[PDB]
């Protein structure tokens, strides 16, 4: 059952986004470059996906998790405290493609060595679905704009209704992408600490720190 | 202490006993205002140094600093993590 | 405490860490998820307990698999029963084994 | 003396005769470089080394800042003895 | 401590015989169970408890109900006429038992 | 069929070494851990010595640490058991076991051996 | 060129079964080609219609080469003890900024890494907890192999000459013993 | 009598361990692992491993900590199983006696 309605996290102003909207780094089309997360690295950057979730949870812990970000480098006096978020609520046309079944099916396919297996379990915990080298305008439907007062420490939170959606019956691509063998050297599957996140969605999402999985996950 | 998150995790040699370490921190409540006091409260905890493992308060410690969700502490004697928004928010 | 059940092995497939307790001097704890529920309650000691020695290779497991929210299956040992939890709908019982699941394989 | 806000950038672990130390070079792009080394003088039947690396090893690996208290050394070109470890808040800086 | 009772007893052929064996601490199902022939080569014959190692006679029977185990011959042909010997091996030392002798 | 024979066993006086050795046939030798048991006259069983697949680990009792050398040999199938410091409590009957469940670390025995007598007296 | 362990490391006859015994290695034919002495000492020592059992083949005089595992059916598995004490000094080797790769492991016996930089075997480095003089070390660089592994950092590695390991098969780079992992950038005093 | 085989270019799918039944004093750290290039059809696709751990002395085998490396990279690897079986989800499962990460053709054919 592919998703009807996907959440996706930015730091871009309503303004921008609705007439803009959001639009894939580059020209790379391997699941795993995506996923693992060189693709989205700083210097080879090239990705033809723009990550989002299919959870509104795991989104909302995002911004939760960067709310503490915020007010904590205002203890150190290096963060000016106020924070603003947006979750996108994207209806999902025939270009989403799940991370979940997008990953397995590579594996399926092209060998089992060729994956990693915190790739495939951080595509399950992020209910990641993928868009595929751009996001209309017309795509966009809800706007929720979260605002911290570092002074007070209360957050208010707005609904905005977009006035260029279409409303069409439309549903997320059950099946899932193809793409070649990587040649790609994959060293392990970057990922964002507090909480982990994948690192695609961390980067285009906004230095950011992008954190081995394999080399946190087991205790020393 | 409620809907507490570990901010700072640390071990110090500990004076008292050559033979016990203090894992020794800040914990801050997650939402809470900075110049609120209840927010930024410290943390203390005491492993015997002559048992070869890790002690099982420890571990569990690592995972909640390492993926940041809330914790509730039993004024530390124990604590647990937040079960559901309706539970822990 | 010794329900006296007749020590016998429990499994409990497809499941996944949440809610992890853990004491000054006793045992951490575990509640075990399912499609949103809550399946069972798994708990490890190195201090008291018929698998006291169980904790090392125990914590070895459960820290990846709480980091990570990989598929895991839950034997127990039902010996020994917790209250642990305040107000534990789910049952609280000891931990003997955890087995990451394969679907492809189909053990799990 | 206290530091605040490193990140670590070097680690090595090696032997000195008998014992074995292991020390960490950290530097920031701010102030200065700083090496700190600490061995096992009397810890051999101790677990007390053994969670020190392993909380250096996590900091090194996990990218975090440090803020650590470090006796100086009299001797110029060798690292004086690290006491405390300390890992800053994640993707932040300490207070 | 790991200790038998009774000392001693007498059974005709054909008949059934019951020896206990208690401990200080539990020991679970780490039991074993052993014949010792009066000069001779002791012979396992109860493992676990319950289980029995293979060639031996079925009529030896074992219950392992935690903190008390119990053996049972429920025949008693001629050969069952030697010692038997309760043994833990949970926890140092692997203490054996003090042995209960089958006669006429 | 297993079997194991026992050998070297004779009265010794206090303070004095001996070798008991056990000879096996049909099987490796030591593929199975081996244990030293002995029986007083008129007591309970006890355990006193193991050996390893490949002699990694040899533990001893509490009365048998330091005055007690376990060693094993797979080129001749022997199992040796040296005793230096004889006192008066081990005037007891010996002999070697092999554990059942193969390849190491059990502590019930199958195969035992027909007993060896050293006698320890003035 | 291959590395030939010496004479000495053979035992008289290895485990049937096909298991070699604990802390042993089991023989390929490349190895038994490359020093003459173990071709002769072998030649003599066994006598008749005999055949052992080879992870590369097997032996007779003459040598068949078949697959891996193949002929381990039969019982008499040739084990080279891993270990050999060579009688070099103690002293310190240093070889920097190699990475881990192809580790091995065995029953009761050592946690080995064959470090390379650039392509090619440098050194065989290992760690053993419970045999050898650096008995004491393996609980300290199981952790710093193990993210050395995960991470794949350049790392140099400082290894003691005294003990020579063969655990590694057809192993041109040759296998010592590892005392100092560092991560390390050039030009520094931790280097 | 199963003589020992070498299994060539397994990658461990799956780490599950569990507590020994014949003794307290050993851990039971098994897995399930899958050769690459053969069909699903054979039992080569879910061919179980096990091995033992003395939990008397603490710390992590070397051979757990390679299992642990391996799974979490998912590389190839060359075991030597046999002779011995213990029991896993009421099936048998092999004892691997030594593990060697493969280099190329040559090495793992």
């Amino acid at each position: 059952d592919p998703p009807a309605t996907v959440y996706r996290y930015d730091s871009r102003p309503p303004e921008d986004v609705f007439q803009n909207g959001f639009t894939a780094w580059g020209n790379n089309d391997n699941v795993l470059e995506h996923l693992t997360g060189r693709s989205c690295q700083v210097g080879s950057s090239n990705s033809a996906f723009v990550s989002t979730s299919s959870s509104r949870r795991y989104t909302e812990v995002y911004l939760e998790h960067r709310m503490q970000e915020a007010v904590e480098a205002e203890r150190a006096g290096r963060g000016t405290g106020h924070f603003i978020g947006y979750i996108y609520e994207v209806r999902a046309d025939n270009n989403f493609y799940g991370a979940a079944s997008s990953y397995f099916e590579y594996v399926d396919t092209y060998g089992d060595n060729a994956g990693r297996i915190l790739a495939g379990a951080l595509a399950t915990y992020q209910s990641e679905y993928l868009a595929h080298r751009r996001i209309p305008p017309e795509n966009i439907r809800r706007v929720t704009r979260v605002y911290h007062n570092g002074i007070t420490g209360e957050t208010t939170t707005t609904e905005y209704s977009n006035a260029r959606y279409v409303s069409q019956q439309t549903r997320a691509n059950p099946n899932p992408y193809t793409s070649r063998r990587s040649v790609a050297s994959i060293v392990g599957t970057l990922v964002r600490m507090a909480p982990v996140v994948g690192a695609c969605m961390a980067r285009q999402a906004e230095a950011m720190v992008l954190v081995y999985y394999e080399s946190i996950a087991y205790s020393f | 202490k409620t809907n507490m998150v570990v901010t700072s995790v640390a071990m110090k040699p500990y004076e008292v006993t050559p033979t016990r370490m203090l894992v020794c921190g800040i914990a801050a409540k997650l939402g809470a205002a900075a110049s609120s006091p209840d927010a930024h409260v410290p943390f203390c905890f005491g492993k015997d140094l002559k048992r070869p493992g890790s002690s099982p308060m420890e571990v569990m410690l690592r995972a909640v600093f390492m993926q940041q969700r809330p914790l509730r502490m039993f004024l530390l004697i124990r604590m647990v993590e937040c079960s559901g928004k309706q539970d822990c928010p | 405490y010794k329900t006296g059940q007749p020590a016998a092995d429990h499994y409990y497939s497809k499941v996944t860490a949440t809610r992890l307790l853990a004491s000054t001097n006793s045992r951490l704890c575990a509640v075990f998820v399912r499609d949103g529920q809550s399946v069972i309650g798994a708990c490890a000691s190195p201090y008291e307990g018929r698998y006291r020695d169980m904790y090392d290779a125990l914590r070895r497991l459960l820290y990846m698999i709480y980091m990570s929210g990989l598929a895991v299956r839950v034997h127990v040992s039902k010996e020994e029963q917790y209250y642990d939890y305040e107000d534990a709908t789910f049952q609280t019982y000891a931990l003997t084994g955890i087995s990451l699941c394969n679907p492809a394989a189909s053990i799990c | 003396h206290l530091y605040k806000n490193f990140t670590v950038q070097e680690l090595a672990l090696k032997l000195k005769g008998k014992n074995q130390e292991f020390c960490l070079t950290a530097f920031m792009s701010g102030r200065s470089l700083v090496r700190a080394c600490l061995s096992d003088a009397g810890h051999e039947h101790d677990t007390w080394f053994d969670t020190m690396l392993g909380f250096a090893i996590s900091a090194y690996a996990l990218k975090s800042r440090i803020a650590l208290t470090v006796e100086d050394s009299p001797y110029p070109g060798t690292p004086g003895d690290l006491l405390e470890l300390q890992i800053c808040p994640l993707n932040g800086y300490c207070e | 401590q790991m200790t038998q009772s009774p000392s001693t007893l007498s059974a005709s052929i054909g008949d059934r015989v019951t020896i206990t064996c208690r401990a200080s601490q539990s020991i679970y199902s780490w039991l074993a169970w052993y014949q010792h022939k009066p000069g001779n080569a002791p012979k396992l014959l109860i493992y676990k408890a319950s289980s029995l190692e293979s060639g031996v006679p079925s009529r030896f029977s074992g219950s392992g109900s935690g903190t008390e185990f119990t053996l049972t011959i429920s025949s008693l042909q001629p050969d069952d006429f030697a010692s038997y010997y309760c043994q833990q091996y949970n926890s140092y030392p692997w203490t054996f038992g003090q042995g209960t002798k089958v006669e006429i | 069929c297993q079997v194991l024979v026992e050998s070297g066993g004779g009265v010794v006086r206090p303070g004095r070494s001996l070798r008991l050795s056990c000879a096996a046939s049909g099987f490796t030798f030591t593929s199975y851990t081996m244990h030293w048991v002995r029986q007083a006259p008129g007591k309970g069983l006890e355990w006193v010595a193991i050996i390893w697949y490949d002699g990694t680990n040899e533990d001893y009792a509490d009365s048998v640490k330091g005055r007690f050398t376990i060693s094993r040999d797979n080129s001749k199938n022997t199992l040796y058991l040296d005793m230096n410091s004889l006192r008066a409590e081990d005037t007891a009957m010996y002999y070697c076991a092999r554990d059942w469940d193969n390849y190491g670390y059990s502590y019930y025995f199958d195969y035992w051996g027909q007993g060896t007598l050293v006698t320890v007296s003035s | 060129g291959i590395v030939i362990p010496p004479q000495e490391q053979i035992t008289q006859h290895g485990s049937p079964y096909g298991r070699c015994a604990n802390k042993t290695r089991a023989l390929t034919v490349a190895e038994l080609r490359g020093s003459g002495d173990l071709q002769e000492y072998l030649r003599h020592v066994t006598r008749g219609w005999s055949i052992f059992a080879l992870y590369d083949g097997t032996y007779l005089g003459v040598i068949k080469d078949g697959t891996p595992g193949g002929a381990f059916d039969l019982k008499t598995t040739f084990c080279i003890m891993t270990t050999r004490n060579t009688g070099q000094p103690a002293t310190d080797h240093y070889y920097s900024n190699v990475t881990a790769t192809r580790l091995l492991s065995s029953t009761n016996s050592r946690l080995c890494a064959v470090f390379v930089r650039s392509g090619q075997p440098v050194i065989g480095a290992c760690t053993s907890p419970y045999d050898g003089k650096y008995w004491s070390m393996y609980s300290r660089l199981r952790k710093m192999l193990y993210l050395i592994y995960v991470a794949g950092i350049s790392v140099r590695v400082h290894v003691s000459k005294e003990e020579q390991y063969y655990d590694y098969e057809d192993a041109t780079f040759e296998t010592y013993a590892l005392t100092g992992i560092s991560i390390c950038n050039p030009g520094s005093s931790l280097c």
